[PDB]
RNA sequence: ACAGGAUCAAAUCUUCCUUGAGCGACUCGACAGGCAAAAAAAAAAAAAAA
RNA sequence: GGACUCCUUAACUUAAACUGAGGAGUCAAGUAGGUACAAACCGUACAAGGAUUAAUUAUGUCCAA
RNA sequence: GAGUCUAGCUUCAGUUGUUAUCUGAUUGGUAUUGCAUGCCCUGAGUACGUAAGGAAAAGGAAAGGUUAACCGCUAUUUAAACAAAAAA
RNA sequence: UCCCUUGUUAUUGAACAAGAUUCAGUUAGGAACGAUAGUUCACCGUCAGAUGUAAUACGUGAGCUGGGUGUCUGGAGACAGUUUGUUCCCUAUCUAC
RNA sequence: UUUUUUUUUUUUUUUUUUUUUUUUUUUU
RNA sequence: UUUUUUUUUUUUUU
RNA sequence: UUUUUUUUUUUUUUU
């Protein structure tokens, strides 16, 4: 029995996709890109 | 003496237990605004609520079993196995009148229920 | 009810005519029938055998007593009964008995229901 | 004081049924009976609200037995009266006129005032 | 001189309810 | 508490945030407080030696070639031991 | 505010045994009225006060009702909402060739 | 009820020649975290996240931690909470940035901590004193105040802790 | 709303105008119009809890028993306990069950209290309260309870508060021992409280000092039994006592721990509420088994010293 | 709220989706009541109409 | 006809902040710094006065800092 | 914006101690006991012991004592003594 | 680990009953009087409540006192009671052509 | 008719009884 | 290492 | 084996 129904901007399609909420003037990072920095 | 172990007697103590509050909202359980539809499906429901509750297959079962009619109680006694591990398991389909009382048990709804209502459009 | 420092007869017909409390198991003051209860001799007959403390129970008391049914007892006098291996040192117990005995001494009186 | 006292003192206390007056009880009594007949002989008299609410309790019992018309009742009237002139106009001029009256005889009136001499209700 | 242990005034353990524990509850974010 | 002046020594055990259970055990000796733990003492064996650690700093050249200790309590041979203060 | 308290209790629970389930709590442990004790500055004052105007610059910028919506969306937190804040949202929703009544923005 | 609770060490060895005699846990063997068996998909960590906002200039830093020990993430927190990494700090306010913990229960304690920890909470004019609660309490009905306490007694003592 | 000597005499007047007593029957039979069709059986299990009840105390009485003892039993009257709302997990996030007791006049009822009363087809009520309970006992909305939910001979847990007594002092609400009336004896002295600290060492007072204040007014627990109950009248007559004013609001559960192991094991009772059949009698009048054993029996006692 | 939406389309009585959890639940929008008279151990008891 | 400390030493219970001697520092009459909290210990290129500047010292370098 | 009932937090002492495998239609699958003065009864004149002598598992009950509550019964003290007839 | 109540079942010169030393808790419920006044101790008689220790300025003297081996009407801390509210005392007067 | 122990009843619950406070409101 | 664990023990030496 | 001490003002022991 179911139930219910590089590119240019990577993190904010990555969280659009996933989560479901469009980044408007927000960016975002994490770690894994910590050594194009260093 | 016939005396059991002092840890023996304590884990028997705690073995049976029962509250009346919920407790803290930052636990993972059955609350308000509960949705069956994030599950994969009704098993795992099934699973997350009785495990919400800390209730026991055997218990759930024993109830069902002295609840539901004789026509279902019947066919209960047909299957190979157990109809609670194999509904958790997603090998059985349960029943109208089953899910009735699964729900009664488990105090939270499974599936979207109907709603007697509505106005007749002239 | 009773207390310490209190002077009560004996019913039994061995000779003692009165004694003074010395113990009770109480605080308030409040002695009930059937408690036992140290006595000390105070007068004693010509020809009297009992000893300086004998040691008996409550028979007899002037203060009133309820009982289970809703009713009450109540006596002129005080006297209690000389008790020596578990049973009485006397032959027969003056005047009547009450009820709320559980002793079996009670058997030697005249009348129970007086 | 405070105005604060009066509240925190008065929280679970009864109401007296009977108003407490000054002197002993055999005073009190005195008291009462000697302004029952002023009252009988005047038609209206002033005085503190306490006190008119108080003297109505024998106002009406003094009327509700002076019309039995009984030696047992006559006693009690007799029992409450002081000086003729009262008993006179009690049993001539005050019976005839309740013959029809089941009770309630008296009223008190407020006069929504303080003296000033003592800053005392007034009725 | 002679003078009895009260013992009973130790007790810990099913205590009633007064209005100082509850004012004292209270205070703590009730 | 109702006492007026205390201890040093004992002063420094009051201030040491364990349960009671461990409170009685380190007071009595069985325990002792190092370095934010709580541990077993030193054990002190007959004839071998003690750990370098707690030997001054000339007595450790003679204490390092007396025998040492490499197994376990089971294993462990000495006629008498006892905690090293 | 002279003193604004602010506390973490022990409250009631069950994580003995517990399982690793990918599902969201309830709700945020931290529900508080968060209240300064200093006065801001100007950058502070300007940046807590922009938002008056930057709404409607946005709302009338927005050619789209997603674009609407997320506009409407991002300054849920801001108090104080005019009437005429509606309106004009309502307005820019009806030209924009309608919406979703659905829709939980 | 009637004996004392039963320890980690009663359900492993004892090696009173080593730093680590036994090995602590809060919780039992057979009690410890465990994921379903069922998982619908597989998941990944991140480490850690952070998000910037030019416009409100309010900053978001989620962290992972799993398998971290509890004072240095702590210190780490302690940081970011009060804003000494940026160059325009100023110590009369809060110039840090919002910061989110997760799998708080996976944190691990060296030694015998587990064990051997207890909280006080004062309390005003009490005979009895100060509460004791043991930390496998605090474990048990709320993970993330082994974490917060830490974080709390780490930040200076002023009317700006509470912010 | 009269005077005192008013009052004082309606008082004493008023058992001239007491309405002739009803007449009660043997049997009673119930119909299809008095039942929730809602209501059905459900089988207990291990982790079910009941309801509770309200009531009002009436007051004392006496009453005999087939042995010939008699005992005093507190008369309580539940005043049309009806419920109202129901609370679920997934809902409200707890599983409980509200319910109504009184009687109020509509000329001091607010209009929204009105419009809840609207929505429930129900008059309107003076007390309002809540019962936890398991999901499976969770009874239907507009249920009427009735005394036959608890079954005589059975422990039951009340709850209700004390009464008021104003300022007392420390002798009277304590009951302090004191001062002797003699013997050299300040005036002060005769009901001082004494020593209340320690010298210097101890500059505070410890908390929950016993001190003068106000006296009662706080709430209080007990246990009762079950003697006898009505269903024409709806009462019930509970052995012991009760704390409260006569007309008071008390709640009314079972049993729970040593009470329930003790007493409340071999007793059969309805969980979920009393379920009637239509068309079949049942009593009206329920008293309490007698006990075993002969009360009236004193055997004897050795009293032998050593 | 059966309020909105899809489909070669549903037993009487909505197959399925959206409403973040239909604002914690119900309800009100001339809603709600401080003080005075009178009564008043807590508490309860007054329809409007000088 | 002196209070603490360093070395020697008389008395005492190799006790006590005692009682009393031989010779150096500090306080007394010394600031700010360190030693968690109240003269005596360490350091000082040791306080006429003013300002938004540079330095090997007791001593520190996970957080309060 | 306002009325009611409530979720969370708080509360004498104190703790983190609970569920592998899964009856094939054969009457089914842990369950409200944390706790504790003395004396008496069943177990028992049994275990034990030449003899004298004389236990436990569980429950049941009569005194004494502490806290709290209450006025149905008893004891002390104490108050009240007034409007049924529309022939009134 | 404090006089009694707990550790079935191995420390015992522990047959049973009645007893002795030592240790452990999540610290649970309890322990009555009198005579002589030689400042308190060995002992004496009763209920057998069943061998019944210390600290806290003698704990406690702006709470009380007694035959010797003074007084004080509570200002601040603490503790025990009590507190309607956004409004229902007063006042609170834009923008600028 | 009221008060009280000299009378009567309980000796259970502690996620219990009870309560003065709805909190996505980060600058009233 | 096994809920074996009031002062009682097994397996493996990690 | 060592770095980690009376660090005994608190947290922490992150090696």
């Amino acid at each position: 029995l179911l139930l219910g129904p590089r590119r240019r901007l990577e993190e904010k399609l990555r969280i659009a996709e996933e989560e479901g909420w469009d980044l408007l003037h927000r960016r975002v990072a994490s770690l894994r890109q910590l050594k194009g920095w260093l | 003496g016939v005396l059991r172990s002092l840890y023996s007697r304590v884990s028997q103590r705690v073995w049976s237990t029962l509250h009346f509050r919920v407790g803290s909202r930052g636990q993972v359980r059955t609350n308000k605004g509960f949705k069956p539809t994030a599950f994969p499906h009704l098993g795992a429901a099934l699973f997350f609520a009785r495990m919400s509750k800390g209730l026991t297959r055997d218990s759930v079962e024993k109830f069902v079993r002295l609840n539901v009619s004789e026509a279902q109680r019947q066919e209960i006694k047909n299957w190979p196995g157990s109809v609670v591990r194999c509904i958790e398991n997603g090998a059985c389909i349960p029943s109208r009148e089953l899910q009735s009382r699964l729900e009664q048990v488990v105090g939270v709804p499974l599936t979207r229920r109907k709603k007697r209502a509505g106005n007749r459009r002239l | 009810g009773l207390w310490r420092q209190s002077i009560v007869r004996c019913a039994d017909n061995t000779g003692v005519i009165k004694a003074c409390i010395i113990g009770i198991r109480n605080k308030y003051g409040t002695g009930k029938i059937g408690a036992r209860i140290r006595v000390s001799v105070r007068d004693k007959t010509p020809e009297c055998t009992a000893p300086k403390m004998p040691k008996g129970v409550i028979v007899r008391r002037r203060k009133e007593t309820r009982r289970k049914d809703g009713s009450y007892i109540k006596f002129d006098e005080n006297a209690f009964v000389i008790i020596q291996k578990n049973k009485a040192r006397g032959t027969k117990i003056k005047g009547p008995v009450p009820m709320e005995i559980r002793h079996n001494c009670k058997t030697l009186a005249r009348w129970i229901f007086a | 004081g405070w105005s604060k006292v009066v509240n925190f003192l008065n929280k679970g206390v009864q109401r007296r049924p009977h108003r407490r007056l000054p002197g002993q009880p055999h005073h009190q009594w005195n008291m009462l009976k000697t302004q029952l007949d002023q009252l009988v002989r005047s038609d209206r008299l002033e005085l503190t609200l306490p006190r008119a609410h108080e003297l109505q309790q024998y106002a009406e019992e003094l009327v509700h037995f002076a019309k039995q018309n009984t030696p047992e009742s006559s006693l009690i009237v007799e029992s409450m009266i002081f000086t003729p002139a009262a008993r006179r106009k009690l049993f001539h001029e005050l019976c005839p006129l309740y013959a029809n009256r089941p009770f309630f005889y008296t009223r008190v009136v407020n006069q929504h005032r303080l003296r000033m001499r003592d800053a005392a209700p007034m009725a | 001189r002679w003078r009895p242990k009260k013992s009973y005034k130790k007790r810990t353990m099913g205590l009633p309810s007064t209005k100082a524990r509850r004012r004292w509850a209270q205070m703590r974010r009730g | 508490g109702h006492k007026h002046s205390e201890s040093v020594l004992q002063q420094f055990y009051n201030r040491l945030p364990v349960r009671k259970r461990f409170l009685k055990a380190i007071r009595k000796g069985t325990l002792i407080w190092d370095k934010g733990q709580v541990k077993i003492p030193p054990i002190a064996m007959q004839g071998y030696g003690l750990p370098n650690k707690l030997v001054l700093p000339h007595q450790k050249e003679f204490n390092n070639k007396l025998p040492k200790f490499k197994g376990k309590i089971n294993q462990l041979k000495a006629t008498r031991i006892w905690f090293q203060d | 505010f002279f003193y604004y308290r602010f506390h973490k209790r022990i409250g009631k629970g069950n994580f003995n045994r517990y399982l690793e389930f990918y599902q969201k709590p309830r709700g945020i442990e931290n529900t508080l009225r968060l209240r300064y004790n200093y006065t801001p500055t100007f950058t502070a004052k300007k940046r807590s006060e922009m938002w008056k105007v930057n709404l409607v610059k946005k709302i009338a910028h927005a050619t789209d009702a997603k674009q609407v919506l997320d506009v409407w969306t991002y300054y849920r937190h801001r108090r104080t909402k005019r009437p005429y804040h509606y309106l004009l949202a309502l307005q820019r929703l009806v030209e924009v060739g309608g919406c979703d009544p659905t829709d939980f923005r | 009820s009637q004996s004392y609770p039963k320890g980690s060490f009663h359900e492993g060895h004892i090696n009173p020649f080593a730093d680590v005699q036994w090995i602590s846990r809060p919780f039992m063997k057979r009690n410890m975290p465990r994921d379903h068996h069922p998982l619908a998909k597989q998941h990944t960590s991140l480490k850690a996240v952070t998000m910037l906002d030019e416009e409100s200039g309010n900053h978001w830093h989620v962290l992972d931690g799993k398998g971290r020990s509890v004072g240095g993430l702590a210190a780490q927190v302690v940081r970011l909470l009060q804003g000494k990494h940026r160059v325009d700090f100023t110590p009369r306010t809060a110039a840090g940035d919002s910061v989110i913990v997760v799998n708080a229960i996976h944190l691990k304690m060296a030694g015998h901590t587990w064990d051997t920890k207890v909280y006080k909470f004062d309390r005003k004019t009490h005979p009895a004193g100060p509460k004791i609660i043991t930390a496998k309490t605090i474990m048990a009905r709320n993970p993330a105040m082994i974490l917060n306490l830490a974080v709390k007694r780490m930040l200076p003592p002023n009317r700006l802790r509470p912010i | 709303y009269d005077s005192r000597w008013v009052k004082r005499l309606d008082r004493l007047r008023e058992s001239k105008f007491y309405d002739p007593a009803p007449i009660i029957k043997e049997e009673e039979i119930l119909e299809a119009d008095k039942i929730h069709p809602l209501l059905k059986k459900v089988t207990p299990s291990w982790n079910s809890r009941r309801t509770g009840l309200l009531a009002y105390k009436i007051g004392m009485m006496s009453l005999w028993d087939g042995w010939g003892e008699r005992h005093a039993v507190t008369v309580c009257q539940v005043d049309r306990c009806v419920v109202m709302d129901q609370r679920t997990l997934d809902k409200d996030g707890y599983e409980a069950c509200v319910m109504g007791i009184g009687y109020k006049p509509i000329h001091k009822v607010t209009k929204p209290m009105l419009g809840v009363y609207i929505r429930s087809q129900i008059e309107p009520k003076s007390r309002i309260a809540e019962f936890k309970c398991s999901s499976d006992c969770l009874l239907p909305v507009g249920h009427e309870m009735s005394v036959r939910h608890f079954t005589p001979g059975q422990q039951v847990f009340v709850s209700g508060w004390s009464k008021d007594k104003g300022y007392l002092g420390v002798k009277k609400r304590w009951g302090f021992a004191g001062q002797n009336a003699s013997h050299g004896v300040e005036a002060k002295a005769h009901s001082s409280p004494g020593s209340i600290g320690q010298s210097k060492t101890v500059n505070v007072v410890w908390r929950f000092k016993k001190m003068a204040g106000h006296a009662g007014g706080d709430p209080r627990v007990v246990n009762c039994k079950v003697f006898r109950i009505e269903a024409q009248r709806n009462l019930i007559f509970l052995k012991g006592c009760v704390p409260g004013y006569k007309g008071s609001l008390i709640k009314i559960s079972d049993a729970r721990g040593k009470t329930h192991h003790r007493h409340n094991r071999h007793i059969p009772l309805h969980f979920p509420t009393f379920v009637p059949e239509p068309g079949v009698s049942y009593p009206v009048t329920l008293e309490c088994p007698d006990a075993e054993q002969d009360p009236f029996l004193y055997p004897e006692i050795a009293i032998a010293d050593k």
